């Protein structure tokens, strides 16, 4: 569908049926942007994890696979904790924990990059929470 | 070293009303640095922040605004974890989001 911008804790409340997408007030979720500090950087057999916290209440692991894009992960491990990013990728519900398997991202170093980010999730999740009301 | 947990994002006015040992994020203005203190305001509102584990690399100019994460250890005392400079924020965006963050579900 879209690029879906989400709160992390947001992220962790999407509805998964094991037996692709995912299910946020009823709609189908797969392609998903967060936007938050680095917290933490672990380094994984052909992975790289980064632990994203957007003050949601919630963080957010980040994988990038290392051989899926060389070029992206090796400017992931290059960022620091406290470096704010927004990453674009697709849940992955493997895990009791979701995950997000990026897909591309950016550093945000502009300070007005993240509350910009902040505005756009409230409204966007204000919109689909009265379609839902709507529709229901 | 910075904890598992998420940062609750606040004012500084708003740092006495949080418990001690919660992950706190938030906007200071800096009003002095001595003795491994840093003592940042927003408004009437001030918090001492203890950043003698977290010396920046480069030096700290009056006035200008910094973006904090770290734990509160009692009241008006903050134990610094992550400290970045918020040069050019537009403060009435940030706090009008901040506000809003605590007040939409």
């Amino acid at each position: 569908s879209r690029w879906n911008p989400m709160f992390i804790s947001d992220v962790h409340k999407i509805s998964f049926h094991p037996h692709y997408i995912g299910f946020w007030m009823g709609f189908p979720i797969r392609w998903i942007q967060i936007v938050g500090y680095i917290a933490a950087i672990d380094i994984y057999e052909g992975k790289h994890v980064l632990t994203v916290d957007d003050c949601s209440g919630m963080v957010l692991r980040v994988v990038f696979i290392i051989q899926d894009d060389f070029s992206m992960s090796k400017r992931a491990i290059s960022m620091s904790p406290g470096n704010v990013v927004c990453v674009f990728g697709k849940i992955n519900s493997f895990r009791s924990e979701v995950e997000l398997i990026a897909q591309s991202f950016e550093e945000l170093r502009d300070p007005n990059d993240e509350w910009k980010a902040w505005q756009k999730r409230m409204r966007y999740k204000k919109n689909l929470t009265k379609i839902s009301k709507n529709h229901h | 070293p910075l904890g598992s947990d998420s940062a609750k994002l606040i004012f500084i006015n708003q740092i006495n009303d949080c418990k001690d040992g919660q992950k706190l994020r938030f906007l200071g203005c800096v009003q002095s640095y001595k003795n491994g203190i840093l003592r940042l305001i927003d408004g009437s509102s001030s918090v001492t922040c203890d950043v003698t584990v977290v010396l920046p690399d480069v030096s700290i100019q009056k006035h200008e605004w910094l973006n904090i994460v770290g734990r509160k250890r009692q009241d008006g005392i903050v134990d610094v974890l992550l400290i970045r400079s918020a040069v050019g924020i537009n403060l009435p965006r940030y706090r009008q989001m901040v506000s809003e963050r605590q007040k939409c579900d």
